[PDB]
């Protein structure tokens, strides 16, 4: 297949920033029903403290990829397995804070 | 004059350096749509004099999973080149595609 993944940045915190219209496909909602909103909103009772601690950990890995994988509630009512792969950017023209960039694939758990 | 953030845009590539996806946002700062880029190839859009050092900055990056481009221009729609760096992030899965994380150095506005 061509398996499917949308792109989606967020601030420290797990807010999302912005979101790529593939999220429509992966997980059913539309960019702006997530925009504003923690991504630990969608996220399994039993995986949001692995997620908070993912985010919390991703800045402290100088910009290196962690991955995650975690169930997330589509708008279809499901929970799907999802791997998000993480980075953090700053431009190091700036002393902006910086900000995490994420790719968030459905994946299988087997 | 646009800021730092304002010039900056993702792009997703697959390994032989297709689009596979780029934010609206290049459409102010390079005059592109996204929906034209999908399946062409970044190389296509190189100025000539910093081609070698980008197919370096490519094997570069294929290797260690993550390098900056340093300064290369890149051939805007309407005509000329615009400044650019880019942060390349490779996303291996279980090579699943680049990241790039892009920045305008011309001054734009
Ligand atoms: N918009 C836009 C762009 C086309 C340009 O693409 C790259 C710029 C630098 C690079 S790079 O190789 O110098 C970097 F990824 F390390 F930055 C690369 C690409 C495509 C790629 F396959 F991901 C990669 O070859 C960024």
């Amino acid at each position: 297949c061509q398996p499917t993944r949308f792109i989606s940045r967020h601030n420290i915190e797990g807010i999302f920033t912005f979101v790529d219209h593939r999220c429509v496909a992966t997980v059913g909602y539309q960019p702006q029903e997530l925009l504003g909103k923690n991504i630990v909103e969608f996220c399994h009772p039993e995986d949001q403290q692995l997620l908070r601690d993912s985010f919390q950990q991703v800045v402290k890995l100088k910009g290196q990829v962690l991955s995650v994988m975690f169930r997330f509630r589509s708008k279809n009512q499901e929970w799907l397995w999802m791997r998000t792969s993480s980075f953090t950017f700053q431009n190091p023209y700036s002393d902006e804070i910086e900000y995490i960039i994420c790719t968030n694939t459905n994946v299988k758990n087997s | 004059f646009k800021g730092l953030d304002s010039k900056t845009f993702l792009s997703e590539h697959s390994m032989d350096m297709k689009f596979t996806y780029c934010d609206d946002r290049i459409t102010e700062l390079i005059g592109y749509h996204p929906e034209e880029l999908l399946g062409r190839s970044a190389y296509e859009f190189y100025h000539a004099l910093d081609s070698e050092n980008m197919t370096k900055s490519h094997q570069n990056l294929c290797t260690k999973g993550q390098v900056v481009s340093g300064q290369y221009r890149m051939l805007a729609k309407h005509g000329g080149y615009v400044w650019l760096e880019t942060q390349g992030t490779v996303i291996y899965n279980p090579p699943q595609c680049i990241m790039c994380v892009n920045y305008v150095l011309s001054e734009i506005e």
